[PDB]
């Protein structure tokens, strides 16, 4: 109850109008600041205790940013568009040693989004579901987070079937990209910890903080 | 901990 | 089209009526044989080319077995029931160094299944969706696999809403456990590769083959 | 490759 897709869409429209790895890390750090503002625009999020707000963002920031640049890259030929306005071509990513993860983003996320023409409302809702992850460890009231999530996909399904009546399986199709997002999110984090370990690849303060423990 | 994140959320 | 939940349920009913790690590995090897038979009972699966059948099972066996023993453990206090008829108590898993992964299985999977009273038909369908993973690399016809998956969750949603009319968000709730299954599946595989690397912990032939490359 | 799996699927 009280989870209008209009507010979710607004949050998306409000936050967004040579080693490629380094460029990706700078873009991620950059978007981390924008991510917090996006979250504050998601209904009832800011109403949760500060401690749980931190846990939720800590637990889903990687998937949240990935979903975002992936959808942004729908208009891209063979690459990804970073928030900084730079483009990472497949060859560039390949030549940097990150071709494997790059190919997964394109095939499992970008390509699928483009083919089904995922819109900004749907993207917003999927990220809202990810943000409200009831499995996040440390939550003082997991039931409360579970409630918000249920309200999001409840509004999302309503959005679909209504906008896209001719596609009864659209709602499920949207939800079925979450497993790929989870796996891809995990691999990207592994690469980030390796970059931090090796020493090379400058990592900014906010991104570094997210890599911090726990 | 989580210096940056807390400050941003509070603002 | 042509994906009756009745057949899916039948497939589930047909395949199922001291270091805990070693017991878990023996149970997994054991279930790998049963898994192939379960797959053959899933409509249209055996109709796919041998090469794609292999890719699908290779790509989802870990998640398929995890979903299964997790649902089987619903009647368990604080532990998991293995197919071999042995029970792995939380303390036992903890004392073996696998308490973390063990806690995730219980909290993210077992507990959630029990609370919503996930039935055998629903479990069967969720596994069928996992089996028909269109993102599996190597597929000669990914579109064909995507088609079967869509037909499964199409029948699953029909099953729900009809059996559980009073729970409109049940279908989505079921699908929303797939992300946890994916993450948990990945961590368990990591533990398995470490067990194989260390040398200790006997690993049988079928399980070993699944650890093999690619 | 995938000795075991192939044999089982064929049967
Ligand atoms: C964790 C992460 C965050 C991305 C933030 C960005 C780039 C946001 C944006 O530009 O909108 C992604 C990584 C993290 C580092 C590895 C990596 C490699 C490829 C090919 C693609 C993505 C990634
Ligand atoms: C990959 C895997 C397969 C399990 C198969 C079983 C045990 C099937 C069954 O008994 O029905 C699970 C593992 C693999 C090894 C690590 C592990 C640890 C815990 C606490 C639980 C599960 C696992």
């Amino acid at each position: 109850e009280d989870m209008p897709v209009e507010r979710i869409l607004e949050a998306e429209l409000a936050v967004e109008p040579n080693d490629p790895v380094t460029n990706i890390c700078q873009a991620a750090d950059k978007q981390l600041f924008t991510l917090v503002e996006w979250a504050k625009r998601i209904p009832h999020f800011s109403e949760l205790p500060l401690d749980d707000q931190v846990i939720l963002l800590r637990a889903g920031w990687n998937e949240l940013l990935i979903a975002s640049f992936s959808h942004r890259s729908i208009a891209v030929k063979d690459g990804i568009l970073l928030a900084t306005g730079l483009h990472v071509h497949r060859n560039s990513a390949h030549s940097a040693g990150v071709g494997a993860i790059f190919d997964r983003v394109l095939t499992e996320l970008v390509s699928k989004m483009r083919d089904m023409q995922m819109d900004k409302t749907e993207l917003g809702c999927l990220r809202a579901i990810v943000l409200f992850n009831p499995d996040s460890k440390g939550l003082s009231n997991p039931a409360e987070v579970e409630a918000l999530r249920e309200k999001v996909y409840a509004s999302l399904e309503a959005y679909c079937k209504h906008k896209y009546p001719e596609q009864p399986g659209r709602f499920a199709k949207l939800l079925l990209r979450l497993p790929a997002l989870r796996s891809i999110g995990l691999k990207c984090l592994e690469h980030l910890f390796f970059f931090k370990l090796i020493g090379d690849t400058p990592i900014d303060t906010f991104l570094m903080e997210m890599l911090e423990a726990p | 901990k989580h210096k940056i994140l807390h400050r941003l959320l509070q603002d």
